């Protein structure tokens, strides 16, 4: 009952035994009366309130240890509590930015369908307020037209933390597509256009485009290739199956229906 | 989300996992359709101390999935938890399929009673003769003789 | 008194005659096709079912005091019908109670007596095999009551009558159902009761009990009976899942129950719209704008049904966001004149380059826009602003430069030129090739739709279509 | 009856279908 | 049917033209020759 | 009933429905055939 309420909360997380012990607190949190339906006894929803906040700092441990599946695990039960089946009272002040780290979680990872099924539950709470969502939502509006590096002209604005874990996934998510666009039919913007305008102040990124992709930069530029077939059109391949189609035509037309 | 409720591999969350399975065992088999490996791999656990229960909830979902046979198979792989559960109006579906598969299987075995006979499952027939006990109890015996003919026994 | 007194000999008798005889013939032929007509799956009292769809919504709402419809319920519900003598007796009662309405005073039934009127069908050797007859006899308790549009203290009695009718579902699923095919009529009854019971849960809070019960009443579908119950209950399932702000939609996409077949040009048409907005909420990309046009063009035969204005409004909203720039004045109905003004300004500033005018209109009429349930239009409409311009010029010039096309679309900087030259290739908004040695976005064109097998592609499906029509004729001819 | 119902409907299936093929035969022959 | 959930009760391409897509149709545009007696 | 009868009571369902429909179809074909018999006889 209230095991290690604030043992290592404000200071740091020097010991990971408080992790599994707090999860031992979630052993009873989920099993006092209920966790999903939460039929009655609103007072049991209070340690589901703190059960939410402890999952929030738990996802702050997952964000510290690069823990994606556990991170979404925390946000689930969290969001599970915000869609608690009973109309309870105010949860906390920590929901709106928590869903900010959820929305930055799911935005940078190419989750657009998942994205636009998230901003429709609190109709006016993530448009004109809740900067922890307003930065992700205007972020996605940047991800709308062409404002993907314009985001990086807008990186210096974060409300709480670095947001590094999804300014970096927002790096890569533009990296597969700049790599694909350069792999498209194109005539080789030089090393200075593919290496200085974009990111990567001459690291082994030249190993990234030179190894992950083509465009072999030896003589002062990247270098394309055909990226096309030889137009192998038989057109007599359907000469069998189409005859089958006609045979079906006179088949059903000739059958006594 | 809400779904990543089951992202822990703890042992007592294996017995609390079943406690969540029978809790969510009713409706969202549409979600369990994407949650098949979450039920199949959960069924695949030597250190799981409530074995065949993931086949209980599995036979719950695969009906909704559209696998009329899969819920029957894992209903076989549900152990005593399925054999004890035979008084319901939903289970009459899976048991109707069970007597269909059963009577056709028995006509098959009666076809060739020697050599390469498709073996009938013990838990397959365990609710079969149990249903015949229903034939013994529900005050009607044209049924009990009826399945007696088709069963090739 | 002298004015209002002389004006109620004629009003009562009209429903007294036609409102009397209509469901008399309905229950008559429908009963004869319940006993007979083993193929009663398509009753001509299903067209009478439709005639009841538009019948009581305009015919009678109150029980017609001055003794016009008040005595109908005590007559029509007093149906014992033991055998030919005890049923020809009721045949006598059809005319015998008419002296009670005309000469005497009818039995007042102000949506309080119909519940105790549910004993007359039980009196004198009650009939339960006619669960269709008593089923319409379970709709009639709502028919003056719900169709009066009260939603005032008799919503709960609505709910109790529909609990007795759900007990009639219990009678079908449990009591003497020897392949009588009545669920497909009880699925229409479940439809009617759950339109205005849908409203009932609109005049009250959420419907999660009807969510689980809907998953059960839908659960029995696809196993024994499946026709329009899965369709209608699915639509009722979708409408308020959509009405509520939550995830709510990918659960619908994973709801792999999309093929309740042909719905007689009425359920299926709107069905494409219920699914249509669903596919719209995930940034529809020309895949379901075609089914939006499809739904709008399938069943428009009504006259501004009320959601038809919303399909007509929301339809080309997504197409504007995708590729097209037509206005929405084409069907300038009187029903549309007041539902056009905000959207009227809406589509102009998209194609026009005055994005400040677009924000002016959006801040101007966003209240109507927010009432339409289209919050996410602005988050992706600035997308097709520059994409609409670039689509225009990209269509105009064949060998256009990207180093020139920007400077005309108020781009103003060469860097701003190529922020739209990074995804247009992958998207396909224009067919061209961009190069750095030549920063010119030159397009191209091709033929051989007639020289490659395009036509025989387009023809096969419709050939099957015409043979489908022939099959329908041959199957639906030789009744006599 | 109930088991004989289920057997007799079966017997009412194929013996009914042979007529279905039969009218096909008659019609095609009548065309000639 | 039986919903009636509405408000109270070409000009699309031809007016999409004639007001915005068309330019010299609502307003005048012929002054360019006054801007052309020197070019 | 539920365990013993319902499996056959619910399985004569479609055994009755099929003969229910194929009689309609059968009489359709009968009407056509009689048409042909009258025509070629005359």
């Amino acid at each position: 009952m209230y095991e290690q309420l604030k043992g290592e909360w404000n200071r740091k997380s020097p010991n990971l035994s408080k992790c599994g012990e707090e999860l031992g607190r979630l052993k009873l949190v989920l099993l006092e009366l209920n966790f999903l339906p939460t039929t009655g006894t609103k007072l049991t929803k209070q340690q589901l309130i703190l059960a939410r906040d402890i999952l929030e700092i738990g996802a702050q441990w997952s964000i510290l240890r690069k823990d994606i599946p556990s991170f979404e695990r925390y946000m689930a039960q969290l969001k599970c509590y915000y869609f608690d089946y009973k109309e309870q009272l105010p949860e906390s002040a920590y929901m709106h930015q928590l869903l900010g780290l959820n929305l930055l979680f799911l935005l940078s990872q190419n989750r657009v369908a998942e994205f636009h099924t998230e901003l429709e539950r609190l109709p006016a709470k993530d448009i004109q307020t809740n900067v922890y969502i307003k930065h992700p939502v205007s972020l996605e509006q940047y991800l709308m037209e062409g404002s993907y590096n314009k985001v990086f002209l807008a990186k210096g604005n974060i409300p709480a933390e670095s947001y590094t874990f999804f300014i970096d996934i927002l790096l890569d998510t533009i990296r597969d597509e700049i790599a694909g666009c350069i792999e498209k039919a194109y005539e080789k913007i030089l090393f200075t256009e593919a290496t200085r305008i974009l990111f990567f102040n001459t690291p082994k990124k030249m190993t990234d485009y030179a190894k992950k992709r083509g465009w072999v930069l030896g003589p002062n530029n990247y270098y394309s290739f055909a990226s096309q077939q030889q137009k192998p059109e038989d057109t007599t391949i359907p000469s069998t199956e189409l005859a089958k189609q006609v045979i079906e035509y006179a088949r059903q037309l000739e059958m006594i229906v | 989300g809400i779904i990543s409720l089951l992202d822990e591999d703890e042992p007592q969350l294996k017995e609390f996992a079943l406690h969540k399975l029978n809790a969510v065992v009713n409706d969202f088999w549409a979600e369990i359709s994407e949650s098949v490996d979450k039920i199949e791999v959960l069924y695949e656990d030597e250190g799981f101390r409530s074995r065949q229960f993931a086949a209980l909830v599995a036979s719950k979902v695969f009906y909704h999935l559209g696998a009329f046979e899969e819920s029957l198979n894992y209903a076989l792989g549900a152990g005593d938890l399925f054999n004890v559960n035979d008084n319901s109006e939903y289970v009459e579906t899976i048991i109707a399929k069970c007597i269909d598969h059963y009577t056709k299987q028995c006509v098959e075995n009666a076809d060739l009673p020697e050599g390469e006979k498709k073996p009938i499952d013990q838990r397959l027939e365990g609710i079969v003769n149990k249903m015949f006990q229903r034939c013994l109890d529900d005050h009607k015996y044209k049924q009990a003789i009826g399945i007696a003919l088709e069963t090739r026994r | 008194p002298p004015g209002g007194g002389e004006q109620e000999p004629p009003p009562p008798p009209a429903p007294q005659d036609v409102e009397m005889k209509e469901e008399a013939a309905t229950g008559g032929g429908s009963t004869g096709e319940a006993d007979g007509k083993t193929a009663a799956a398509a009753a001509e009292h299903s067209q009478r079912e439709l005639d009841t769809v538009t019948l009581e919504d305009i015919k009678e709402h109150v029980k017609q005091l001055e003794k016009a419809v008040s005595g109908k319920e005590p007559r029509f519900v007093l149906r014992a019908l033991r055998m030919l003598p005890s049923t020809s007796r009721r045949l006598n009662h059809y005319v015998l109670y008419k002296a009670v309405q005309g000469f005497f005073t009818s039995n007042n039934a102000t949506r309080d007596f119909l519940l105790p009127f549910l004993e007359e069908p039980m009196d004198t050797e009650a009939d339960l095999q006619f669960r269709p007859r008593t089923g319409k006899a379970a709709s009639t308790p709502l028919l003056p009551e719900v169709e009066a549009y009260l939603q005032l203290l008799v919503v709960i009695f609505m709910m109790n009558s529909k609990r007795y009718k759900e007990a009639q579902k219990i009678s079908d699923d449990l009591m003497q159902k020897i392949s009588t095919q009545n669920r497909r009529a009880l699925d229409l009854v479940a439809a009617k009761c759950y339109y205005y019971h849908a409203r009932v849960y609109e005049f009250l809070d959420k419907l999660d009990v009807v969510r689980s019960f809907l998953h059960a009443r839908l659960r029995t579908a696809t196993l024994r009976h499946d026709a329009d119950g899965q369709a209608t209950l699915l639509n009722l399932l979708l409408r308020n899942y959509l009405h509520y702000s939550l995830y709510d939609q990918a659960e619908k996409l994973v709801s792999k129950s999309v093929f309740p077949e042909q719905a007689n040009n009425n359920e299926w048409a709107r069905y494409l719209y219920y699914t249509g907005r669903i596919k719209a909420i995930q940034l529809e990309y020309s895949e379901a704008r075609r089914t939006m046009t499809n739904a709008l063009r399938k069943a428009p035969q009504h006259t501004a049904v009320g959601f038809k204005q919303t399909v007509h409004k929301l339809l080309i909203v997504v197409e504007l966001l995708l590729g097209e720039i037509p206005d929405r004045l084409q069907f300038r109905q009187p029903s549309l004149k007041r539902s056009l003004m905000p959207y009227f300004l809406l589509t102009q500033a998209v194609r026009t380059g005055n994005l400040a005018k677009f924000n002016q209109v959006l801040d101007q009429f966003g209240e109507k826009f927010q009432a339409d349930g289209t919050y996410t239009l602005i988050i992706r409409l600035r997308h097709n602003v520059i994409k609409t311009g670039v689509r225009m010029i990209s269509l105009s010039y064949s060998r256009i430069s990207l180093a020139d096309i920007a400077q005309k679309l108020q781009l103003d900087s060469p860097e701003d030129a190529e922020f739209i030259v990074a995804k247009a290739i992958r998207d396909g908004v224009i067919e061209a090739s961009i190069n750095h040695e030549k920063g010119y976005v030159q397009s191209k064109e091709m033929i051989d739709i007639y020289s490659t097998r395009e036509p025989q592609l387009a023809f096969h499906q419709r050939i099957s279509f015409c043979l489908d029509i022939h099959n329908m004729s041959v199957k639906a001819m030789r009744f006599p | 009856d109930l088991y004989s119902r289920y057997k007799k409907l079966q017997q009412e299936l194929e013996f009914l279908e042979v007529q279905e093929e039969y009218i096909k035969d008659e019609q095609k022959n009548l065309k000639k | 049917m039986s919903e009636k959930k509405q408000p109270v009760d070409e000009d699309n391409w031809d007016d999409d033209n004639v007001e915005d897509d068309f330019s010299n149709q609502l307003r005048a545009e012929l002054e360019k020759h006054g801007y052309k007696m020197e070019t | 009933g539920s365990g013993l009868r319902q499996y056959y009571l619910s399985k004569i369902e479609e055994l009755q429905l099929i003969v229910n429909d194929k009689s309609q179809n059968l009489r359709r074909l009968q009407a056509q055939r009689n048409e042909l018999n009258a025509k070629v006889r005359l």
